[PDB]
């Protein structure tokens, strides 16, 4: 059997998509550790020349950029410094132990250590150099570390440029770690969990005095995504709902579905011959449905995700279970349409027919709910009182331990509202149903009897729901914002009936490990949210302060949302991202990032002027100007400042593309100074200077109306020049008509560059504080609610 | 060849009352009147279909369709339905699996597609 | 079954809309567009875009559940789609079996009917 | 222009036309493509100019 | 010497969009007394869909006004405003597409495009005038030559 393979080209479709995690799957960001000292400059040896341009015997050390990759154009320079800000933020550590960087100073008198290894390289290079002065060698021999064990401090010598020293010193003196002890570890637990008598907390370690930890940044939402960011809020609330579903404990030892269904069949007196409404009462009653209802209710209340009521109007038991559900759950947790539909079914099936009232003609879109109308129309005091409570049952917004929480009414928490519901139900049972057939009253009575056979179980269930809700709410770190979500969570009323019919006497409360896991996930999400807000705000502010007007900030907000890890950024429109940018722009920059950017702003001009790749401009004068004497150049046509010359900004010239002014000034030989980051050609030829080559590099501007190709000539006339004898044999000081606006490098002074960097000698950092706490629960038979009584008390 | 014209013929008959499905077999009846709007291109396509019929040796079936096309009435449409049903009784076409498959997997894939439409889809 | 757009599956209990639902909205301000799509088995829209849309739906659904068994079910369905994206077909031809690259849709798979309905919609 | 899939997703989530529609009808976002945007821009400017 | 139809300066700088946004926001906060709540939510969320694109709509208005002015600089015949027999149909769904899809990429007419437009307008205007002159000359010559 021979095979033939026929291949075809299938075009590759690549949907745009990020990888989305669940809240429990989001790994905490790693702790930053610095391994080497941040450095922008390094010492470099250069030949120096006498005042007449003769080369001296000895060299000299100067500060030079380690990475001289600084672009041309002022705008590109500012972009380079934004990138440098990002680099410094990335390199800024969370904590620092200098002994990790410490290396042996092989020329130390005491054989001491210095930080970092690059300092040791400089020390060796200076010590071994023959041109080094003996005072510098003495100084290197005196460079050693000092340990203070009692203070837990260590000082190390380091050779650093002043800007390098500034950055490293800021890192050292603004670390994030802080002392950790058993008291701090327990205080890290939520207060309501510690105050709960149903939980016993234990530890078996004494954390040393030298232990450290980093606090999470649990600032409340600075962006207010609950306000006008409906899609992002829907995503956040769905993530919260899924996380909450996983921590709601599973109901244990429920009433057997078989036994309960048999009991309900006996109570309903189901007849095989007749079609009855009571037959539907048993629909969808199972333990899985009961657990689903429990999880859905508690998770929706925790995440404040709106719910939708799903029911069949032909099932009256669903309506009675809905009466209980509306009694215990605030009605604002349900989407309005489903709430009014359920309420209208309850009214027109149970309440009005019981009292003989004409069926309510409720209008879609009515400002009042059906229950609000029935409350005014119903004369029975118990039913009207229950209706009023259901109408006015609402969450209480309370700040507990600094977090906004939604709190249930105390009568719900102790299950007292169940008694009001039961009084209303008994009043309905006592009614005559004047206009209905007796079988209809029988069906309503049988449903009410199904619900009222479990009055104590309903009280226990309400108390259990409330207790689990508040116990798991103690673990929420972000403000619980009550606002209807875009999408809802569907809650079948048959599941509510199952929960009401199958709940036993077993009390289930969140496990201490489950509470700690929920709290840790919430803390991780909150801290990541705050840190990404800080990063975005810092970058946006830095870009604004660097005058990066061509920068489109959609990328920054896109990265921020990507790092939040729960949003499908590819389906987020650009308008929403720019609204997020607008909100971020109003937030203050975090202290450490702000100070780092202040250092960069202060030192960026000096860093740029240290670059050998670019100059800061070119002065086109039309008169002989003597070349400056500098030791590291010889004779050089450098301008320290632009004083006395009209300035043409090259960035503005390139942006506006209008060369009229510069062309006129070049044609008329009018002295000018073209200002902007430019590349330059270094020329050591004396004959080139005599030929006046530097003055010939500007006609192309008039010819082509371009300044990108501009490259002024930097003359470097010294004894290394081939024709230097002309300078030497004619007592002639070189002159030029063009000067290059540039700075000379700063000499490297070894003694001045020595700084004693101080840090803690040693400590150990810990990530999970709750790992050191072992928690257990009391016997659930004796678990008590807020009112000091057992959560469930039924036999 | 014989079943092709039907796809156009259904578009040439005006509605004078009709049925409306309610639930899975339940019909509520309308007295609504709808005129058949047929562009010239559809008539050209029908002419081409009849030409294809005649090129295959058919004389009676295209003549019947042309005769019905004089009025395009639903009362004489049973003959069109008859031709449509009769077309399927000339048997099956049990060609080789290779030819039938190659006809099925005869694709001209291109990179020149509307990216926006594909992403939305 | 409860979505009216899916004519193949929509039904209140078990019976389909065998008479169809098209004549309700036929009017003199309305037109009905109908298209035969039986030949869209190897079309470019049944290639990578279709399978990857299903895969993206499964990836979204994986984040909505905490049960490892549901996640494993979704993973296996996603793996079936990934495998069917790069698939070959066997066709005999005398004494040689042709292996022909086919990363498109065909019947004989469990999801074919519903997936075709989704893609067509 | 804004990615049309992103904008359609946003507008569909916010409008929720599917839920509002009667079960016997179909409703969805239409005419939210780039071709329509370009046509609108051209039509407006050309009509005002002419 | 050319009649021109110009816009309110609030359109040119796009500031009027803010007022629209303002009104839209007010419409999103209204109760819609008797409206069913789901339809009310959908309408309010659409109003917010347009309102939350305030910056993009300001940019779009400024871009449209600038393009109109720049291309209007190339018109040589009087911009007479009349209600024409037949109109240009505009789909409001296309308006929705433009409002919801416009980004922040500025597009202005190319200088060669402007010169081409101006040259075509000048050629049409000159041809119109020259053909008027030819027709008038022939008509007057026929009348003065008594070609009854």
């Amino acid at each position: 059997v021979q095979y033939e393979i026929l291949q075809k080209t299938i075009p590759t479709f690549e949907p745009k998509e990020s990888i989305l995690k669940k809240l429990e799957d989001i790994k905490p960001e790693q702790v930053k550790k610095q391994t080497k000292l941040f450095r922008i400059f390094e010492p470099r040896q250069l030949p120096v020349y006498r005042a007449n341009g003769e080369k001296e015997l000895r060299n000299r050390w100067y500060w030079k950029l380690k990475r001289d990759t600084l672009p041309d154009g002022d705008y590109d320079v500012r972009e380079y410094f934004l990138n440098l800000y990002d680099q410094v933020l990335t390199e800024m550590p969370d904590y620092l132990l200098l002994k990790d960087m410490a290396v042996e100073n092989k020329n130390s008198r005491d054989a001491g250590k210095v930080v970092d290894s690059e300092t040791a390289a400089i020390c060796d290079a200076i010590f071994q150099d023959e041109e080094t002065e003996g005072v510098v060698r003495r100084f290197i021999a005196e460079m050693r570390q000092r340990v203070q064990a009692d203070r837990n401090v260590v000082n190390y010598p380091s050779i650093l440029h002043p800007i390098d020293h500034a950055f490293n010193e800021y890192f050292l003196q603004h670390q994030l770690v802080e002392p950790l002890n058993n008291d701090i570890i327990f205080n890290y637990i939520p207060e309501r969990i510690r105050n709960d008598v149903n939980y016993i907390l234990n530890m078996d370690r004494n954390l040393p005095s030298t232990a450290r930890y980093i606090r999470p940044n649990l600032l409340q939402d600075r962006l207010n995504l609950h306000d006008n960011f409906e899609s992002l809020w829907d995503t956040i609330t769905t993530s919260n709902y899924i996380l909450a579903r996983s921590v709601v404990p599973d109901l244990k030892e429920l009433v057997s579905t078989e036994a309960q269904i048999q009991k309900m069949s006996q109570d309903l007196q189901l007849e095989a011959l007749t079609i009855q409404s009571e037959t539907q009462f048993l629909t969808g009653i199972n333990s899985q449905a009961a657990n689903d209802c429990f999880k859905t209710l508690i998770a929706a209340m925790l995440s404040q995700r709106t719910m939708s009521l799903d029911f069949v109007t032909t099932n009256y038991m669903s309506l009675i279970s809905g009466m209980w559900l509306l009694t215990v759950v605030p009605n604002d947790m349900f989407i309005r349409e489903s709430l009014v539909a359920c309420q209208l079914a309850i009214i027109n099936t149970i309440i009005y027919p019981a009292f003989g009232m004409q069926r309510m003609h409720y209008r879609n879109g009515d400002p009042q709910t059906p229950f609000q109308i029935a409350e005014q129309q119903i004369q029975n005091f118990q039913v009207a009182n229950w209706l009023h409570f259901v109408n006015n049952n609402q969450f209480r917004q309370v700040v507990i331990d600094g977090v906004l929480n939604q709190v249930l009414n105390d009568n719900i928490r102790n299950g007292h509202v169940v008694n009001q519901l039961m009084e209303a139900l008994m009043q309905l049972s006592r009614q005559q149903f004047p206009t209905m057939p007796v079988d209809y009253k029988r069906s309503i009575q049988r449903g009410i009897l199904l619900l009222s056979n479990r009055l104590g179980q309903l009280v226990d269930l309400t108390r259990l729901l409330a207790y689990n809700y508040e116990t798991l709410m103690a673990c929420i770190t972000m403000n619980m914002q009550h606002v209807q979500t875009l999408t809802t969570e569907k809650l079948q009323l048959t599941s509510v009936t199952s929960l009401c019919m199958l709940i036993g006497n077993a009390t289930v409360i969140p496990s201490p490990q489950t509470l700690f896991h929920y709290y840790n996930v919430n803390v991780n999400f909150h801290s990541n949210y705050n840190e990404r807000i800080n990063d975005a705000v810092a970058i946006i502010t830095a870009a604004n302060r660097l005058n990066l007007y061509q920068k489109k900030m959609k990328s920054i907000v896109e990265d921020f949302l990507k790092r939040l890890q729960i949003f499908d950024i590819s389906r987020v429109p650009d308008d929403q991202m720019y609204r997020l940018r607008d909100r971020l722009r109003l937030l203050p920059v975090e202290i450490r990032r702000l100070d780092i950017f202040n250092l960069i702003l202060m030192n960026m001009e000096q860093i740029e002027r240290a670059s050998d790749k670019i100059a800061q401009g070119v002065i086109i004068a039309y008169r002989d100007m003597q070349l400056e004497r500098d030791e590291m150049y010889g004779y050089v046509n450098i301008a320290r400042n632009l004083d006395g010359f009209q300035q043409i900004n090259l960035e503005e010239l390139m942006r506006t593309g209008d060369y009229a002014q510069i062309t006129n000034m070049l044609l008329n030989n009018q002295p000018v100074a073209l200002v902007g980051a430019l590349p330059f050609i270094t020329d050591s030829s004396v004959i080139s200077l005599v030929a006046k080559l530097d003055a010939t590099v500007f006609a192309q501007i008039v010819k082509l109306r371009k300044v990108d190709t501009l490259k002024p000539i930097l003359y470097k006339i010294n004894s290394d020049s081939n024709d230097f004898y002309l300078v030497a044999n004619y007592d002639w000081v070189p002159t030029s008509t063009t000067k290059v606006y540039k700075q000379i490098p700063q000499q490297f002074d070894f003694r001045a560059s020595m700084h004693m960097l101080t840090s803690n000698l040693t400590f150990t950092v810990y990530s999970d504080l709750l790992a050191f706490v072992s928690a257990d629960t009391v016997e659930p038979i004796n678990a008590v609610a807020f009112d000091n009584m057992r959560i469930m008390n039924e036999l | 060849l014989v079943s092709s014209p039907m796809s156009i013929l259904v578009a040439l008959v005006d509605i004078n009352g009709t049925f409306i499905t309610n639930e899975e077999l339940e019909l509520e009846f309308s007295n609504k009147y709808v005129r058949a709007i047929v562009p010239d291109q559809t008539f050209d396509e029908l002419k081409q279909m009849l030409d294809n019929m005649r090129k295959a040796g058919l004389t009676d079936i295209p003549k019947m369709i042309q005769d019905w096309l004089v009025d395009c009435s639903i009362e004489k449409f049973p003959l069109m339905a008859k031709i449509y049903s009769w077309s399927f009784h000339v048997g099956f076409r049990k060609q080789k699996m290779l030819d039938a498959a190659l006809d099925q997997l005869k694709t001209e894939y291109t990179e020149d597609v509307d990216d926006e439409m594909y992403r939305e889809y | 079954k409860h979505t009216r757009e899916y004519a193949e599956f929509y039904s209140q209990s078990n019976q389909l809309l065998s008479y169809g639902d098209v004549t309700r909205f036929l009017s003199n301000n309305s037109m009905v567009l109908y298209t035969d799509v039986s030949q869209w088995d190897s079309s470019q829209h049944n290639t990578q875009p279709f399978r990857k849309g299903i895969i993206m739906g499964l990836d979204m659904l994986a984040n909505m559940t905490n049960d490892a068994r549901v996640i494993q079910t979704l993973n296996l369905y996603k793996q079936t789609q990934i495998n069917l994206m790069d698939s070959y077909v066997q066709i005999p031809d005398g004494n040689v079996i042709k292996k022909i690259q086919y990363g498109a849709v065909a019947s004989g798979e469990k999801q074919t009917k519903a997936a075709n309905s989704i893609a067509n919609l």
